[PDB]
């Protein structure tokens, strides 16, 4: 039963190495999100301190 | 002609040349052409802007705890939050009104105002 | 917390978020207000609320 | 918040600068708060 | 498409591609004891 | 049986003894200010 | 070093540099598209796009499935020439002047053409 608790445990890593893979994507597209988000709020800033 | 920008905490909203801005400040009502003396105002809890544009229909903006800031070039208005006149939709606006809460009162106040409904 | 300690004043704490929720729902502090569901996509709403 | 002075026609205030000066400050630390909300949302991701 | 599988926010070309491809697998079907003649397999993949 | 059960709880302590019945450098510390165009004073 | 001696061995450690990230920010290029990558990183893809189709080369044994007759490339060429086009120096020139040509004068030659 080693073989196929192994195999077993392959599947799941490689279940858990597809969804990390997608989520750091997701990730990546989200920084620029936040990123473009920080510069729309950044005119406000400037000029309510002026 | 004179540069009004409508910009809000989280983005800036809209910007263009018009011809005439009203609004209604702490004090009273407003208007503000061209050449206007550098000015720095608080626009009243409930207030609308009225921007008068050349070739170009009325541009009327519900505010939500806007300021005002005549520049020796441009006219900006800041907002908590601005809806331009498309964007209103009378039933909540008009039902928000003589709520128990005072902001969400001043709001449809605003929106009422961009309207026309007053 | 440990340099307001020093100026010998006590925290008063704001929370932000379901992590430090439970950070210091396991440690006891008491939270005096709390807002959570945001911190993906704040708005101004909640920052104004907060503040 | 502490003060920073700098040494270097007059705007006009409306109504006066104490009541838009009550009226902003508040405003000002919201806006500090909503930027600082947005710099956590993009370090976080 | 089962490069993409794991995954709304993309580009339109991947978007595109995971549509496609679902369409393609939902395609490549076929019931039992149903043979199909190659100009309708034809068809079918056109 | 369930009326001594629920009679003993009331003598029964938890661990807790609770009832079963029923240093930051100040100079790290960024401050926030206001700039004023006024010579200092 | 010590058998293709130093500067083959430099050249082709820089192509292989090139092409593992390449390779890396293909996935991203793929999904999230190539305007999310920097300039740099752009640059360094443009490059990489370059190398990899002047890896390919019209060989002779093609003949027989296009009119084209193969070519060879001396060791010295070979390693020059991809030395340039690691450095940047053929970036200018259009992607399809790489694919299916020998040494250098093959790829001005396919450049005129283009």
């Amino acid at each position: 039963a080693t073989l196929r608790e192994l195999r077993g445990r392959i599947r799941s890593a490689g279940s858990i190495k597809k969804i990390t893979k997608a989520q750091e994507l997701i990730a990546t597209s989200r920084i620029a999100k936040a990123q473009a988000r920080v510069e729309a709020a950044r005119p406000y800033a400037a000029e309510i301190t002026n | 002609d004179l540069n009004v920008e409508i910009v809000a905490v989280e983005r800036e909203l809209w910007s263009g040349p018009a011809t005439f801005v009203f609004t209604r400040t702490t004090a009273g009502e407003i208007g503000i052409l061209p050449r206007h003396i550098p000015l720095v105002a608080q626009l009243v809890d409930d207030a609308m802007v009225r921007v008068e544009r050349e070739g170009e229909d009325d541009l009327r903006i519900a505010v939500d705890g806007g300021f005002l800031s005549v520049t020796e070039e441009t006219v900006r208005i800041l907002v908590e939050n601005a809806q331009f006149e498309s964007e209103i939709d009378a039933d909540a606006a008009k039902e928000d009104a003589a709520s128990d809460d005072e902001r969400t009162a001043a709001w449809g106040r605003a929106r009422l105002r961009a309207l026309g409904q007053i | 917390f440990s340099l307001l300690r020093d100026e010998g004043k006590d925290p008063v704490l704001y929370v932000v978020g379901r992590k430090a929720l439970g950070y210091f729902s396991f440690r006891q502090r008491t939270v005096v207000e709390s807002w959570t569901g945001f911190s993906e996509r704040p708005t101004y709403e909640n920052a104004r609320e907060i503040a | 918040m502490e003060v920073e002075y700098v040494g270097e026609t007059l705007y006009s205030f409306e109504p006066d600068p104490e009541t838009l000066f009550d009226a902003l400050l508040p405003r000002y630390i919201a806006t500090r708060v909503y930027a600082a909300l947005l710099e956590a949302a993009a370090s976080e991701s | 498409y089962r490069e993409l599988e794991a995954f709304s926010d993309l580009d339109a070309a991947s978007k595109a591609q995971l549509d496609r491809g679902a369409r393609l697998v939902e395609l490549l079907k076929q019931p039992q004891y149903s043979p199909l003649a190659v100009e309708e397999q034809v068809v079918a993949i056109f | 049986l369930v009326s001594v059960i629920n009679e003993f709880k009331k003598g029964f302590q938890a661990s807790d003894g609770s009832s079963v019945v029923v240093a930051l450098d100040p100079e790290d510390l960024e401050k926030e200010s206001v700039k004023v165009r006024k010579p200092a004073p | 070093p010590a058998i293709v001696g130093d500067e083959h061995y430099r050249v082709a450690q820089e192509v292989i540099r090139i092409l593992q990230r390449y390779k890396d920010l293909q996935d991203i290029i793929a999904i999230l598209g190539i305007d999310e990558l920097s300039e740099e990183d752009k640059q360094l893809v443009n490059r990489a796009r370059r190398i990899e189709r002047f890896l390919s080369q019209n060989m002779m044994a093609a003949e027989q499935f296009t009119g084209q007759p193969g070519s060879t490339v001396p060791l010295k060429e070979t390693i020059e020439a991809f030395d340039k086009l690691t450095k940047g120096e053929f970036d200018h020139l259009p992607e399809q002047a790489f694919f299916l040509i020998g040494g250098l004068d093959d790829l001005a030659k396919k450049a005129e053409s283009l």
